[PDB]
RNA sequence: CCCGGCGAGGGGAGUGAAAAAGAACCUGAAACCGUGUACGUACAAGCAGUGGGAGCACGCUUAGGCGUGUGACUGCGUACC
RNA sequence: AGGACCGAACCGACUAAUGUUGAAAAAUUAGCGGAUGACUUGUGGCUGGGGGUGAAAGGCCAAUCAAACCGGGAGAUAGCU
RNA sequence: CGAAGGUGUGCUGUGAGGCAUGCUGGAGGUAUCAGAAGUGCGAAUGCUGACAUAAGUAACGAUAAAGCGGGUGAAAAGCCCGCUCGCCGGAAGACCAAGGGUUCCUGUCCAACGUUAAUCGGGGCAGGGUGAGUCGACCCCUAAGGCGAGGCCGAAAGGCGU
């Protein structure tokens, strides 16, 4: 794999995390923070972690020390959603799907 | 309030017997073969651990969370050990700082 | 079924090593034939935490079907499909179709 | 007790 | 308000369930059809 | 207040327009050749020039 | 072995014929949800197609007037049971 | 003395607002009636379905009552959808 | 030297469909003519499961609101320590019965459960923890009522009762 990292579960819904992801693409890499470290939404704290793990895989699976790179890809997918119940009007309006995603960050060449 | 600088001294203070008759008996209910595994001829590892620390700078001995592969491939080059050997010391040390912080009077119960 | 007991010195058949010596083995009723002539390196890391922290990254058995060179005395194979008689009370193992019980 | 902990 | 239940072990025998079942044709019948027919781990008395 | 046929696709995908997130852009400040965060001097020590929070 | 909270999760290395078999594990379809690219699209009214149709992106051929995608504009034109 | 008076506990529910995918499958808030009596309450017992109980409303008999719940006759019958 | 199945493509038939083949796939399939059907779905407010929509909307459970400094920690508005502040006090305190059945205490861990975070918990995993001649139950005694030798009734079941 051209240095990835991705995720799975944890729980943070799709769209929720899909929002912060758009913030980072193209340049990225050297943007391991700032364009992320200066935005607080749970989704952000999650993409950064895996962001670093990914950029870290640049010293193991492949060479090219952290400084170049690009991050030409970032997309979140819907991950199995947990189910639960919710006491309400005798039991009619209750479904609650926790939802969850990943991130799947990438870092190739420009 | 604790680091490698203090942990190293604990090794030098082993001049007097070092436990050749102390720690060797601090396990009446030996687990079939726990003794020799701990002492290890008192040189198989008991001495190597010290050497690995001696080849460390004042900065590394102060901060254990600042050592990387660039430093691990250097200590083993001088001491004579390998990369995994130096890692074991850091691991056993990590469990020491966590223990020397959750107690007060003996820590017994 | 197998009858091939321990220390039973057999020879490798079917394939791979083949024509190899090997004896004893560790086959069991519906069990496995370690023998001695079936085993390629092995996979394993340093998990043992005992004073003997090894790696087991070597040594291992190579099951293989009981269908190995029958015991063999002179040449090879020599099926043991025969039954002795009036010997023992439990068993009465026979031997290759060459001679008699061995 | 120092040797009964660091070695324990 | 008062939701129709209110537990009381003692009030769970001759008055209902428990071992009292062994005192009537039907009572004892229940056990058969219950246990036998479709083996029930059952539990009745606790 | 009920609804009746609603198009998951296309529609909504339009309201999402006003939902994308945004970018900051700030300095490093003289001392910190990086962080400085937003309109702050620096968090490393929380000092604009000296004894403010903790510093030399 | 490496990122991480001595997390989760992953990335290598190794097992293996296969890990595009990793325990959520055979094959893995559909709804449904995304990232990428080609084209259409912010003065235009309606079962959204169908008939005509230019342009554009690729592909054509020793042109020869074509194939694939998309479809501005335009005649029609109110789902199934 | 008193099915006496006023009024907490306790018992009950006349009015309005809120709630009506509720905090709640009948309540909350502010008022309201009885409060030594045909009073009120704990524990246990007795009445069984065409049967019970009923200061009587067809009320109550486990969120079910112009004939309870569970299983069976049972794939009742349905010139109807 | 890749079957069924999934997915593309090309040719073919009037149509139901047929074939050839790329890829996936990891073991089976079946010309032909004949035989037998749990024999072909788009609807039945059809049955089961999965995923949408509304929508990142409402809501987060009494309007007794909380502020700050330390500690710990990856991170503290919520956890521990401290000083303030406010609320209840015929109780929003204490004890017991009923019922519950380890929820108690200590250590730990934070996936799921807590309508958020959680280092915290009645959550997970471990351990530990309820000591009686005088308190209670057993136990003597009997109430309502139940059961009931023999007995009286009653097709059977069974009802009544000394
Ligand atoms: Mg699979
Ligand atoms: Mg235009
Ligand atoms: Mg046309
Ligand atoms: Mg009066
Ligand atoms: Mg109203
Ligand atoms: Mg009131
Ligand atoms: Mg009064
Ligand atoms: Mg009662
Ligand atoms: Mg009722
Ligand atoms: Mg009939
Ligand atoms: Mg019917
Ligand atoms: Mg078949
Ligand atoms: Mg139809
Ligand atoms: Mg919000
Ligand atoms: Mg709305
Ligand atoms: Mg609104
Ligand atoms: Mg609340
Ligand atoms: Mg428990
Ligand atoms: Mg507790
Ligand atoms: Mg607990
Ligand atoms: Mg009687």
């Amino acid at each position: 794999m051209e240095t990835i990292a991705k995720h799975r579960h944890a729980r943070s819904s799709a769209q929720k995390v899909r929002l912060v992801a758009d913030l980072i693409r193209g340049k990225k890499v050297s943007q391991a923070l700032d364009i992320l470290t200066y935005t607080n939404k749970k989704a952000a704290v999650l993409v950064k972690k895996v962001l670093e793990s990914a950029i870290a895989n640049a010293e193991h699976n492949d060479g090219a020390d952290i400084d170049d790179l690009k991050v030409t890809k970032i997309f979140v997918d819907e991950g199995p959603s947990m189910k639960r119940i919710m006491p309400r009007a005798k039991g009619r309006a209750d479904r609650i799907l926790k939802r969850t995603s990943h991130i799947t960050v990438v870092v190739s060449d420009r | 309030g604790f680091d490698l600088n203090d942990f190293l001294e604990q090794l030098r203070q082993m001049k007097n017997m070092g436990g050749m008759a102390s720690l060797m008996g601090k396990l009446p209910g030996m687990g079939q073969i726990p003794d020799n595994v701990k002492s290890q001829m008192d040189d198989k590892v008991l001495v190597r651990m010290e050497a690995i620390i001696n080849s460390m700078t004042m900065k590394e001995r102060a901060k254990p969370e600042i050592i990387k592969g660039s430093r691990k491939r250097r200590i083993a080059a001088g001491s004579g050990m390998q990369v995994q050997d130096v890692n074991r010391l850091l691991k056993q040390f990590d469990d020491m700082q966590r223990m020397m912080k959750k107690m007060k009077k003996g820590g017994m119960a | 079924a197998a009858k091939i007991r321990r220390d039973d010195e057999v020879i490798v058949l079917t394939g791979k090593d083949k024509g190899k010596r090997g004896k004893v083995k560790n086959v069991l009723s519906s069990g496995k034939v370690i023998v001695e002539g079936i085993n390629l390196v092995k996979k394993h890391q340093k998990p043992v935490p005992a004073l003997n922290q090894p790696g087991g990254i070597v040594e291992k058995e190579a099951a293989i079907q009981v269908s190995n060179v029958a015991i063999f005395n002179a040449a090879t194979g020599k099926a043991d499909r025969v039954g002795f008689r009036f010997e023992d009370g439990k068993k009465v193992r026979f031997f290759k179709s060459n001679s008699e019980t061995i | 007790a120092a040797a009964a902990a660091a070695a324990a | 308000m008062k939701r129709t239940f209110q537990p009381s072990v003692l009030k769970r025998n001759r008055s209902h369930g428990f071992r009292a079942r062994m005192a009537t044709k039907n009572g004892r019948q229940v056990l058969a059809r219950r246990r036998a027919k479709g083996r029930a781990r059952l539990t009745v008395s606790k | 207040a009920v609804q009746q046929n609603k198009p998951t696709r296309s529609k909504r995908g339009m309201r999402r327009s006003h939902d994308a997130l945004t970018a900051v852009t700030s300095l490093s400040v003289d001392k910190t050749s990086g962080e400085k965060h937003l309109r702050h001097h620096i968090t490393a020590d929380g000092y604009y020039r000296g004894r403010k929070v903790i510093a030399k």
